């Protein structure tokens, strides 16, 4: 109770005097309608309060009533197949409460307080529970939602409720301390959830897209960042990531991005099907969505709510992927509120604690052994949008120092319709060497030397492009024009991948190993036949180049027949000279 | 006998002001006790007669004005140091992070360094083998030298960091015979690393046996930035202690000087002042000179400090201020390249833009071997005119070169994959030189114009 | 194996200093059972009000 009154209103920023004793980063109800705000920069008796909704029509002298706890999420069953705003309130309950417009002042609860889950316990009375141990089990859309002890709670079980239908809030396990455990618990969004151990990553994150899961792979507990100009193919890339990856659950954080490309996810996901199991796809994604014109302070809340939901489903034991886009819109939100604070800015206008908070967010990923004793992982894919289309920004060159796997979209490859628009020469990944033994185990034995041959063909092309733009394809020899043509046919028929053909929007690594092996076999025996003396210009018109070109369109079920057929024909096309 | 200044006002982001503190020195370290009891760290900037300012290290969350109190600790920042700390890991501030108990500090030292006296600094004279052949032959690290490694972004600079860490030794064989004892140490300051790179390092050190002579100052990225500023001070004062009071030859490896300079820029913006060129602070040159000029041999002292800082140039330019000022204090650079790395060559040093400004007074007769500088010059010029012949043959056609250019082509292409593509083996200096003469012996005698007559007489004609 | 010897030795040197810290802990915890307890309490309170100018209130135990 630090009940005080407003002194000054400006933008989304409310300086309230009369609040001595309120702490930093506390939930406040500003004004008569209970607009949620958070305390920063407190002095004297005052408190600078940012508000996650819009002050318009607030008047000075309205009361600010602090709560005394930081921004806390409710974590438990009933969040999958869900869509939330920045401070975790479901939008469809709002739509059933209000019209089609988001009206401020509305309070609903983040979980259903009526839906009856089917409890089954796994603790006898008298057991010793530490933090993170499972209590029991609830079925949910074909997932098996494991209800945990909160990470700060330790004691012995006084009583256990028997199995059967319950709501969320009923006390399912009561400890001997008098402490009662419901199906859910709150958590402060800025504090990383506790953990038993950090592992080191030796299992890739299979995206589905060929260039990502072959040339620049990313392991299961890996951060990965994707910058690009506007209209370059970021959001389509992350929708294909969230539509095809081999993760259990997927948290999509739309942090300051447009609404038609979130209604896309609401409308055309439940027609689809999860590839690992038989559920529909919308049963595995939680979707946090603070769009553009929804208020500007809540973007920070959006990024943190998404990452702490992902940490909850990691602690259960799942393997969560978090596609958070436009972290630079969150950096902009920080810039606007530091404008209101009249702090001094760093370079470009961003406040100085920007990189500290970006590190404090991206280090929250990474393939842990949980408190419960079973492993899990959060992988983070962060989209970065530069404000000039340059990678010399504070956001971009502070996000490339704390990630591996930096996939750098360009615009020339987007101006021609060549998708995905990955700039090969400036993208990289540091998860290759650790994913060597997994590839040698589960894909093929000679897989990494093959891929390094692809990499050195593309390097020799990017070496020769200097010369060929400085003279022409005139005056290149027989060998070097072949290197040009093989690099071009890789760029058109291995890396290039539309996401609208039904086949060839997912592409397993058996199929990508096949396509690389077809192009290496073609190249090798073509240079063998080019020392033996032919004209290259009739190598470049064989009826096998179209079949390697159409190799990517054929189905993942009828592929190995097609691969054996085209390897026979690629052996047989050159012996006819 | 603590003395809690309670009575604080104005917490803002990182800062908090204490009302009546005329006792705190400028630049003290302080405990900030919360309402509940978690203790944070802070450094005192801007002490004045009506308030004092504290920059809190970590997050400010539980803080209010009623129940919050600061307390002095160690009013100028010291490090408690022993000889014993040669198996230990630390986190910026200098607290053990491996479960072994705290050391018994036989001395305590101020972590900002006093500057050496140029009358009492003799010159760097003898070499230190790294095992990496493209270093040890063409641009030799000598003792008392600072030379950085200009990484890129995607390049494995951390892996070549660990390789020089677990592989460098001096070698008292090939000097004038010099008491083999000559103990050795690697101080390893990784500032601003990930978790992944940290688990990489504390497995890469533990597997060989090379943690029993090193010391690791590691901090992650989600640690306080002011700890990251304190880190190279800690490492250099342990190293300077060891080398000039217990006669060690210390090699100090400063990982990610870019992350140092970024933390320096953000703390300089927190100090409420105005930056300089390209947004980095004005005093950046002096603040890098403070932690590079703490290396070198000393007249009279047997010890020696050598310093490899490994830094990633931001957007691949040497005209950024970070590689600008670093190469403008340090001596030479060795420079990784994405081209050799994409062809798949480890370690991907190309020796054409690389340079050591102090090899020439470190190698030669009696120090390593007689022919060393001549071999290095001949390798450099022969690979350098092998490269442009390679670039030429993409339009000329291999027929229309002579015999001699063709031999340079084969030289370049076998050079960059037998001499550079080392793998993870250890090439002591004579194995490096015998591969050097085997590589030069794809050229005829008398094409080797730089080497004098006796070395061509004696070592030529191999492989 | 040498590093194993030295790490066993430093883990062994830790427990000596810890049991010394426990002895001094229980020593100045059982220190009310000595007749010079009043002189030392008198003395350190005198030092508290000594090294603080403008000292106003003291806080102690009723004992
Ligand atoms: N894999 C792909 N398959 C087909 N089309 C793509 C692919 N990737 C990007 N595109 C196209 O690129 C355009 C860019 O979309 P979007 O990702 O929203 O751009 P932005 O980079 O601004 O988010 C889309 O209209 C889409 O048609
Ligand atoms: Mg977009």
């Amino acid at each position: 109770m630090i009940q005080g009154v407003i002194q000054k209103i400006a933008g989304p920023a409310v300086i309230a005097k009369g609040m001595l004793g309120a702490r930093m980063y506390d939930i406040c109800k500003v004004g008569e309608e209970g607009l949620v705000g958070e305390i920063i920069r407190l002095d004297g008796d005052t408190a600078f309060v940012q508000v996650y909704e819009d002050t318009s029509g607030l008047k000075v002298g309205e009361p600010v009533v602090s709560t005394g706890l930081p921004l806390a999420v409710e974590l438990g069953p009933g969040m999958l197949n869900g869509i939330y705003d920045g401070i975790q309130r479901p939008l469809e309950r709002i739509r059933e409460k209000t019209g089609i417009y988001i009206t401020r002042g509305v309070v609903v609860h983040a979980l259903d307080r009526e839906k009856k889950w089917a409890w089954t316990p796994m603790v006898k009375p008298g057991d010793e529970v530490r933090g993170g141990m499972v209590l029991g089990t609830v079925p949910e859309f074909g997932f098996t939602h494991k209800i945990l002890v909160p990470p700060d709670v330790r004691g012995r079980v006084k009583e256990v409720k028997p199995a059967g239908e319950y709501t969320v809030e009923e006390p399912v396990v009561v400890l001997e301390d008098g402490t009662e455990l419901k199906m859910y618990h709150t958590w402060p969004v800025r504090r990383a959830r506790p953990v038993q151990r950090k592992l080191d990553p030796n299992t890739p994150f299979l995206t589905g897209m060929r260039i990502l899961d072959v040339l620049f792979p990313v392991a299961m507990g890996g951060t990965a960042a994707i910058p690009g100009p506007f209209g370059s193919g970021k959001t389509v890339t992350q929708q294909s990531l969230a539509k095809w990856s081999n993760a259990d659950v997927v948290v999509y954080v739309g942090c300051g991005e447009r609404g038609n490309e979130m209604t896309d996810v609401l409308v055309e996901f439940p027609e689809l099907t999860d590839p690992k199991t038989g559920g529909p796809l919308m049963h595995r994604t939680v979707l946090i969505a603070n769009t553009s014109n929804m208020p500007v302070a809540a973007r920070e809340a959006s990024i943190y709510v998404g990452v702490t939901i992902a940490e909850y489903f990691r602690d259960q034991g799942f393997s969560v992927a978090l596609m958070a886009d436009s972290t630079s819109r969150w950096a902009e939100a920080l810039r606007e509120i530091s404008s209101r604070l009249e702090e001094m800015p760093a370079e470009e206008g961003y406040p100085p604690y920007l990189a500290a908070r970006l590190a404090a967010f991206y280090e929250r990923a990474g393939k842990v052994i949980t408190l419960g004793g079973e492993e899990g992982a959060v992988t983070i894919v962060g989209a970065v949008s530069p404000p000039g289309g340059d990678m010399s920004e504070p956001v971009t060159q502070s996000t490339l120092r704390i990630v591996g796997a930096f996939w750098r979209l360009d615009a020339s490859l987007a101006f021609r319709r060549h998708f995905p628009a990955i700039n090969w020469n400036g993208s990289y990944s540091l998860f290759t060497s650790a994913l060597d033994p997994w590839y040698r185990e589960n894909v093929a034995e000679d897989y990494p030397e093959l891929r390094d041959a692809i990499s050195e063909l593309l390097q020799r092309e990017a070496g020769l492009q200097e010369i060929v733009q400085l003279v022409g394809p005139d005056a290149l020899q027989d060998a070097e024009r072949l290197v040009i043509e093989v690099g071009r046919i890789i760029r058109e028929d291995f890396l290039q991948q539309n996401a609208y053909h039904e086949v060839d929007a997912y592409c397993s690594m058996k199929k990508a190993y096949g396509i690389m092996k077809m192009i290496l076999a073609f190249y090798k025996e073509a240079e063998a036949a080019i020392k033996r003396g032919v004209s290259i210009d009739e190598i470049l018109q064989l009826p096998v180049l179209e079949r390697i070109g159409r190799a990517r369109y054929v189905s993942e079920e009828e592929f190995p027949a097609y691969f054996e057929e085209a390897m026979k024909e690629i052996q047989g096309a050159f012996k006819a000279l | 006998l603590k003395k809690e200044y309670t009575g604080i006002t104005y917490i803002s982001g990182p800062l908090l002001f204490v009302e009546n503190a005329k006792d705190l020195a400028y630049g003290a370290i302080v405990d900030i006790k919360d309402g509940t009891g978690r203790v944070r760290g802070g450094q005192v900037i801007e002490v004045s007669e009506e308030y004092a300012v504290i920059q809190v290290f970590e997050e400010t969350t539980g803080l209010d004005l009623a129940t919050t109190s600061v307390s002095l600790v160690e009013d100028v920042a010291r490090l408690g140091v022993s000889k014993e700390m040669l198996g230990r890991r630390f986190n910026g501030i200098g607290k053990p992070i491996d479960g072994l108990p705290p050391i018994t500090p036989e001395k305590r030292l101020p972590i900002t360094g006093l500057p050496l006296n140029p009358v009492a600094r003799r010159k760097p004279e003898q070499f230190i083998q790294t095992g990496i052949s493209t270093i040890d032959v063409m641009n030799t690290l000598v003792r008392g030298q600072k030379l950085p490694i200009f990484s890129g972004s995607g390049l494995p600079a951390n892996e070549i960091a660990a390789q020089i860490a677990r592989q460098a030794t001096v070698r008292p064989d090939l000097s004038g015979e010099g008491e083999k004892e000559e103990p050795f140490a690697v101080v390893f300051a990784a500032m601003g690393i990930t978790q992944r790179e940290l688990s990489y390092f504390i497995q890469e050190f533990e597997r060989t046996g090379a943690l029993s002579r090193s010391v690791l100052f590691l901090n992650k990225a989600d640690d306080p930035t002011i700890e990251r500023i304190l880190t190279p001070r800690m490492a250099l004062t342990v190293a300077e202690y060891l080398a000039f009071e217990h006669d060690y030859h210390v090699l100090v490896i400063l990982t990610d000087m870019t992350n140092y300079c970024e933390a320096l820029r953000e703390i300089g913006a927190a100090r409420e002042e105005i930056p300089g060129r390209r947004g980095y602070p004005g005093y950046m040159y002096t603040d890098l000179a403070t932690i590079y000029e703490r290396a070198g041999v000393v007249e009279g002292k047997k010890g020696s400090v050598t310093q490899i800082p490994i830094l990633s140039m931001p957007d691949d330019d040497r005209t950024h201020p970070i590689p600008d000022l670093t190469g403008y204090i340090t001596e030479g650079q060795i420079q990784l390249s994405r081209e050799l790395h994409r062809k798949g060559i480890y370690p991907p040093i190309d020796p054409l833009p690389s340079l050591s400004r102090l090899m020439n007074n470190g190698v030669g007769k009696g120090k390593t071997r007689e022919d060393h500088k001549q071999v290095s010059d001949q390798l450099y010029s022969a690979y350098a005119n092998g490269v442009d012949i390679r670039k030429l043959v993409a339009i000329i056609g291999e027929d229309a070169l002579t015999e001699n250019d063709r031999r340079y082509l084969q030289f370049a292409d076998a050079f960059e994959r037998f001499f550079i593509n080392q793998g993870q083996q250890n090439r002591s200096i004579e194995e490096s030189l015998q591969i050097a003469w085997a590589l030069l012996s794809m050229l005829p005698q008398g094409e080797l114009k730089r080497i004098s007559k006796d070395h061509i007489g004696k070592y030529y004609g191999q492989k | 194996g040498e590093l194993l010897v030295a790490t066993a030795r430093t883990q062994a040197r830790g427990e000596v200093l810890e049991e010394v810290r426990r002895r001094v802990r229980e020593a100045l915890e059982a220190l009310p059972q000595k007749p010079e307890w009043p002189e030392v309490v008198r003395k350190l309170a005198l030092e508290a009000l000594e090294a603080l100018p403008g000292a106003k209130a003291l806080v102690a135990n009723p004992e």
